[PDB]
């Protein structure tokens, strides 16, 4: 045939892949951990938005971090060799590098480390990821007015490549959520993949995510504390290749 | 408003 590229990943295998929701709303009472009001609304938000990208999305409310764990362990077991890719959304509390089950905390390198190359075999080279609306800490953002080692016989690539995660907010600051609408975070990733997935490569999706999300939102709190603030995603790419939703028929 |  003709000259050909590999600048992007395939994207027309027999399915897109699974799209995982876990959504913990309620959390055991010795947690002291208050219910996350809205995030029905990012859960419903998302089951919808994937599904018109035509993920299988499954959703899961409440897990215990047992339960977590053993549902990752599971699904990096399945057969993914008619997938194309793999999206996991998280909606928790948290915070930097932990998402809490409904009892107690997950280290997220805990769950991601399933789907590493050598332990998912059949998602190696193939784009695996995670959507993350959670705390990273509890900072808040105040805003301002506006030839030995080449050429090797035997390939290998890294087990940490082909991971993309999208965190709802910058390492170490609070991620925010409004009770009736839902996350700022995953209510603007919502809007910009129903507009823009056939369009547009996916960093570049999120990239107009950062900007609404930046642009768009302020608290507001009678706690001067809490009060005026402002929230920048953050796009954490391992990926190696371009990433459409879309594929030429 | 909440904070996660």
């Amino acid at each position: 045939s003709g000259i050909s590229l590999d600048n992007s990943y395939k994207m027309d295998y027999p399915e897109m892949g699974l799209c995982i929701i876990i959504n913990n709303k309620n959390f055991h009472k010795s947690t002291g951990m208050t219910s996350r009001s809205g995030t029905d609304v990012d859960a419903a938000n998302l089951r919808e938005t994937f599904r018109n990208l035509k993920y299988e999305v499954r959703n899961k409310n409440d897990l215990t971090r047992e339960e977590i764990v053993e549902l990752m362990r599971d699904v990096s077991k399945e057969d993914h060799s008619k997938r194309s890719s793999f999206v996991c959304v998280l909606l928790s509390h948290g915070e930097e590098g932990i998402i809490f089950g409904t009892n107690g905390p997950v280290d997220l390198k805990k769950i991601t480390n399933f789907f590493r190359g050598d332990r998912c075999r059949s998602l190696t080279g193939k784009p695996k990821l995670f959507i993350i609306q959670a705390c990273r800490g509890t900072e808040l953002d105040c805003g301002i007015e506006t030839g030995v080692d080449d050429d090797m016989a035997c390939h290998k690539i890294p087990v940490e490549a082909d991971f993309l995660y999208a965190y709802s907010t910058a390492p170490g600051y609070y991620s925010w959520r409004n009770s009736k609408d839902g996350s700022w975070f995953i209510q603007s990733l919502c809007a910009m993949l129903k507009q823009y997935a056939d369009k547009l490569e996916f960093m570049h999706i999120l990239t107009r995510v950062n900007r609404k999300v930046a642009t768009e939102f302020e608290s507001f709190s009678f706690d001067a504390t809490f009060h005026a603030k402002k929230q920048i995603p953050c796009i954490v790419s391992m990926l190696t290749k371009e990433l459409y939703f879309y594929h030429q028929l | 408003l909440e904070t996660d």
